[PDB]
């Protein structure tokens, strides 16, 4: 039993691993705020909101337009064509512009944010702006979490947005289903509160567990040139896990 | 021989690694205090145990009587105003310039106007050397003048305590022959009490009062760089000098070679 | 325990950053009503100057006639180890 | 104009960033194969396959679950539950499993590819194995392809795989649909060649970008601690753009 | 003064930075021979192009008469048998473990029998003094050690120039002083030839023979020794020294302090 004795010790490191970054949540989100901080707070939304704005909104685009294609051939065989804008806009609002949005941050703008801390502590920045008398949860940590858990919410809406604009760039431009009608029929059975607000609700749970784990792992890190690298895939891979599994959750929950 | 700074019988580990097994140290003020030994050790943790970043397992680090483990949070925040500590890459913020870097202790432990504290950072940056640059970043400075601008800000505050942890390595002889002149200045200038944690022989001993020499645990000797030569251990001498002749082997273990079936 | 005006201004006290923005602010209203400036400050009475009080000894030179006007009396033998320090040791006037 | 001078200075060095790419790609699959190099592959198959295994198989389950639970709520108000099998295997066998199974491989395994290449060329690995006389573009560099070429497509296989599993587990098992009708409404309308096969030749072109991608940015790399974080992060951008880019052409092709 | 490599006016470039403007070496045979120069400049970029992976912009640089720009793959390939290289972190391969990180550039350069390369493994680790470490991976190698096994790697295919970049740089005098020992004991064993680069000058001089200095673009002094002092420039002089006298400015350019208003 040499391997099993390696993996029971395995999993109880990363048992102790949630426990460290659960205290490490608690001590930011309740604390009072400082002098200053607003203006790093604006600062960070260009680091993680305006840098993602590039991917989000070319992602979006190309993921409309095989909805309105792929949407289009299964409704003209039962005589539904004018329900295009109704499930290309519900596919997105409920199901593709919360998740495919929170796998594409946890990439970019997630593993960005544990490779900046991560080489913080390894030139011995944060180090040394402790023993100057400034806590670094405070001055270096707690910017990039709050400017995460905005920008993703923010992110979602324009994700989205141009899905059904790009959807129905396919549908009523190119494939010739009535304009008014792709409209009329969104604006019957899409309601504001059961589906845009339910769709926000979910980024608001996304962009906690996508930021949490990206400042926790950069914090937590090991400041050695590979062991920044092994930090960086573990926030893939872990924002990815908590954003496929929460989501099976949060259906079951608005509608089911 | 009055202590600044006085350790007694602490004990370090990291990772089942030996650090400081039991060891006592005084550093006495006005006084260059060196702390040599072999490379692959954890010599800089204890400035990292005097400033208060790690807690020792079974000692107590006085700072003048008062010890830095059992010490609250106000008295913690007014102890680091009277210590200041180079890193040896010098340890600057990216993102803020030359000028909030020297100015991020002042407006930590101050509540100042603008126009004395751009007198402060225009006096520290000019007894450096370096007056004329405040405005640009940290990227684009020529590496040795990054150990400057993080002298100026380990220095804002007027302390009493410096630290330095290998100020002497692998820098050009007009880059380290800058700092040499300036621990020596500094230190008049301001009355300093410095502690370099280095392995440069033949530039320690040319710039320090008191070395102290640790290998594995404990110290293998200590004194005047005149006094440690001559009642040298059979340690001190090697680590001294770089002989052959010492506790520390050259093969791997013992052999013979023609023992072993090779394959 | 700060500064009279005694003629000629008298630097006293001690100058530590818990009470050096009045005893920049005081300082410098003599300043503002003085005629012809020949004065010379007298650093007698310090015992801590620390590159602190002579961060507020510069900014009393920036307003005055010219870039000069003003000279100093016998410095307590700490301060102008930091005059020459920062190497104003032939900047100002020391008499 | 000083920033409209920067902007078409950054994207000419990026035009000029695919012609090494692509000379780089020439010269790896044109040219003999040489001794040792059978071995050195079924090492990098565990690297990048065996290690991607965990991930792939949760996720695919995850995903299965949300698809049995939302396919469940469309179809009983048509009355057409026995559908639920044909839609649940159509829509992972041509759409999900090859996208999603490539978002979670540039993210795991893409990313760790570019940060194990490029810390050998900090470390000056990749410099001394050339000036001793090796080539390091078949030695380090080939296998390394290879072996990421043939493991994505033998994932999205298992991820389609328990994606059916999980939305029967859900469907039939919990929701009380009758277990013949799942199997019999999926084995009528699915074909091997027409919905299999053409998600198996999907996922040969995503994992050729997303390896050619990753192979590249680590060779290409900037040999300094923050410029392999900064390839590491473009590895999983530039393949997600090209997945989604990759696949509306693709649809459009087979099912269009 | 037979040479081998001899280096006719070359000049190279890295993003817009000068290195090696107009400059001519002698690399003779039998002699260490070290290049000493201030650091953050391009000083291991002529080992780069002695061996062979980057290409001058105006030069040629001659290995035994022959070009090794314009040079074929099969010459060049056998030019390389020629020469070994140890990097300054000692890049070994990491998985790959004591025994084939040695054995790679012979199985490269050979057709030969398992018998044979662990009797040539197992004397070339003896002869740098590493026994009986063959099994173990370079991970847990006490990295003082990693440029032992590196040296081993240099040294296999028993070539006559081996070149050095920083081999004195922050390291232990303990460690600093086994390569001593064993950077003149192999090369009168093997009949080699050394190149050295590096800035540590009180090492570096009592171990050469043929000093070049190269400060921005060309040679500011050349010699023996004993002779390169003598004969010295003002600018070899604060270098080989660390003085205040010389070409550098401590200052950052030239003020007066009282002419600039502050804010
Ligand atoms: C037949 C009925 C039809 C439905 C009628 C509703 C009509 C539509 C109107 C409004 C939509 C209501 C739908 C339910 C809303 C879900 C609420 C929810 O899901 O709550 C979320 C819990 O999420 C998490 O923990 C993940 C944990 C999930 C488990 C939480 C269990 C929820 C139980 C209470 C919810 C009551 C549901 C009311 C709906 C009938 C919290 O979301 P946030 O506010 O962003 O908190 C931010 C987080 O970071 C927490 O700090
Ligand atoms: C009304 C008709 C109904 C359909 C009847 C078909 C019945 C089903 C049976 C079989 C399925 C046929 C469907 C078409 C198959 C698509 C072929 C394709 O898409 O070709 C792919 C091109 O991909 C790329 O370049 C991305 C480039 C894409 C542009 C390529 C344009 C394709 C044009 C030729 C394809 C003929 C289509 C025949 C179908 C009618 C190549 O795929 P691979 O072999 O993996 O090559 C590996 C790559 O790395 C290349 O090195
Ligand atoms: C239901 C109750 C509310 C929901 C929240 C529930 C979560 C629990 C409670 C959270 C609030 C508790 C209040 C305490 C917040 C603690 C975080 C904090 O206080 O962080 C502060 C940052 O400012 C900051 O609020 C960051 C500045 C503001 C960030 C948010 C900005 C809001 C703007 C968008 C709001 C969306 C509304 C739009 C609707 C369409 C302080 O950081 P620093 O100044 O850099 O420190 C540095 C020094 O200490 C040393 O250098
Ligand atoms: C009703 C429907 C609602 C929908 C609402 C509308 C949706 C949004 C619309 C449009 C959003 C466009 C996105 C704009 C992206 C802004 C990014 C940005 O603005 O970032 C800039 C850089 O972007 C950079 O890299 C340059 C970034 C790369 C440049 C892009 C190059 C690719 C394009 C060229 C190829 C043409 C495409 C091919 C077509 C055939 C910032 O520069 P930095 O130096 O990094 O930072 C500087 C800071 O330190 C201080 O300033
Ligand atoms: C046939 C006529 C029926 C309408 C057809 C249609 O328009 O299809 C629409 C599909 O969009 C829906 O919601 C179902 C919306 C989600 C569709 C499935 C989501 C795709 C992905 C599944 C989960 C994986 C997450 C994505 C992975 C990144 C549903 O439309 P309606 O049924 O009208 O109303 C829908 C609700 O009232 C509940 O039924
Ligand atoms: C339509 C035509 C075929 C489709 C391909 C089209 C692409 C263009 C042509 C490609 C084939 C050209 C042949 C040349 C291949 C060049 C790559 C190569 O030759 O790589 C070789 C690796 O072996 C190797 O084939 C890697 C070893 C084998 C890798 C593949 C293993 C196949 C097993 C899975 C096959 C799936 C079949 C299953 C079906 C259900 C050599 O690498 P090294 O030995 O490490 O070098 C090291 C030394 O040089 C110095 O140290
Ligand atoms: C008909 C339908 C078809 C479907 C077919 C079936 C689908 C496949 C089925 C099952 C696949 C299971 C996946 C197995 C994963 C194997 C991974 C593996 O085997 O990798 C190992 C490590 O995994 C590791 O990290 C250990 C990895 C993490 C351990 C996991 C810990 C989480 C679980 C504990 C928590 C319980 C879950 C909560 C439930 C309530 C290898 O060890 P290394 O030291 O890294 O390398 C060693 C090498 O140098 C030489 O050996
Ligand atoms: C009611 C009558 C319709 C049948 C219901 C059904 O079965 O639902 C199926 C829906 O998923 C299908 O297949 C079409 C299969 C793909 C569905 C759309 C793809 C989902 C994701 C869209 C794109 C997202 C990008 C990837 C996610 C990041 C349609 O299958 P049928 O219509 O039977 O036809 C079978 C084929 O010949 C084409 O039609």
């Amino acid at each position: 039993m040499n391997t099993i004795a390696w993996l029971g010790r395995l999993v109880i490191e990363r048992i102790r691993g949630i426990g460290v970054a659960a205290l490490m949540l608690l001590q930011i989100i309740f604390s009072l705020p400082s002098a200053g901080g607003f203006g790093r707070f604006v600062y960070q939304m260009h680091r993680v909101g305006v840098m993602s704005l590039l991917i989000i909104t070319v992602s979006g685009l190309f993921i409309g337009l095989v909805l309105g294609l792929q949407g289009y051939s299964i409704l003209v065989n039962v005589g539904s064509e004018s329900m295009l804008g109704t499930m290309v806009s519900l596919t997105l609002l409920r199901e593709l512009a919360p998740v495919v949005a929170a796998l594409l941050f946890a990439g970019r703008a997630g593993s960005a944010l544990t490779a900046e801390i991560g080489s913080m502590k390894q030139s011995e920045q944060l180090a040394s702006m402790e023993m100057i008398g400034v806590d670094p949860l405070k001055q270096i940590v707690s910017p990039r979490l709050w400017a995460g858990i905005v920008s993703l919410p923010m992110l979602t809406v324009i994700f989205a947005a141009i899905g059904i604009v790009g959807g129905k760039l396919v549908g009523v431009d190119f494939l010739g289903v009535d304009e008014g009608s792709f409209w009329s029929g969104m604006q019957n059975n899409v309601q504001f509160g059961h589906d845009v607000v339910n769709g926000i609700i979910k980024s608001i749970v996304f962009a906690l567990l996508c930021t949490w784990i990206a400042v926790f792992q950069g914090y937590a890190c090991d400041p050695t040139p590979e062991g920044i690298a092994t930090a960086m895939t573990r926030t893939v891979v872990y924002s990815s896990l908590c954003v496929l599994g929460f989501d099976f959750v949060l259906t079951a929950v608005m509608f089911g | 021989t009055q202590s600044l700074i006085e350790v007694k019988n602490l004990s370090f580990n990291r990772g089942e690694r030996v650090i400081y097994d039991n060891i006592s140290l005084n550093i006495r003020r006005g006084q260059i205090t060196a702390i040599m030994g072999p490379s692959g050790t954890g010599k800089t943790t204890l400035l990292r145990l005097i400033g208060g970043q790690l807690v020792p397992d079974q000692g107590e680090v006085l700072l003048d009587g008062k010890d830095i483990a059992q010490m609250s949070r106000q008295e913690l925040f007014a102890a680091r105003a009277r210590m200041g500590m180079l890193f040896q890459s010098g340890a600057l913020f990216t993102d803020m310039s030359v000028y909030e870097n020297v100015a991020f202790p002042i407006r930590a432990h101050t509540k100042l106007s603008e126009n004395l504290i751009a007198e402060l950072v225009a006096l520290k940056l000019e007894s450096v050397g370096l007056r004329g640059t405040e405005q640009l970043m940290p990227t684009e400075l020529s590496g040795g003048m990054n150990r400057r601008v993080a002298l100026a800000r380990a220095i804002a505050l007027d302390p009493d305590l410096i630290m330095y942890d290998e100020p002497f390595a692998g820098q050009d002889p007009i880059v380290k022959g800058v700092l040499t002149r300036l621990i020596r200045s500094l230190r008049e200038a301001l009355d300093l009490t410095t502690i370099i944690v280095s392995h440069d022989v033949p530039e320690t001993l040319s710039i320090a009062d008191y070395i102290y020499v640790v290998a594995e645990g404990k110290i293998q000797g200590e004194g005047t760089p005149e006094e440690l030569q001559a009642y040298a251990s059979p340690f001190v001498k090697q680590f001294l000098t770089g002989s052959a002749e010492g506790p520390v082997e050259y093969q791997f273990s013992h052999q013979a070679y023609l023992d072993n079936e090779v394959r | 325990v700060v500064q009279y005006l005694n003629q000629e201004l008298v630097v006293s006290g001690k100058i530590d950053f818990e009470n050096a923005e009045q005893q920049y602010q005081a300082g410098l209203a003599i300043i503002k009503k003085q005629t012809s400036f020949p004065l010379i400050v007298d650093l007698k009475q310090l015992e801590h100057g620390n590159t602190l009080a002579l961060a507020v000894l510069v900014q009393w030179l920036r307003q005055t006639p010219q870039k000069s006007g003003l000279h100093f009396k016998n410095v307590p033998e700490k301060m102008l180890k930091i005059i020459q320090a920062c190497h104003l040791q032939e900047d100002l006037h020391l008499v």
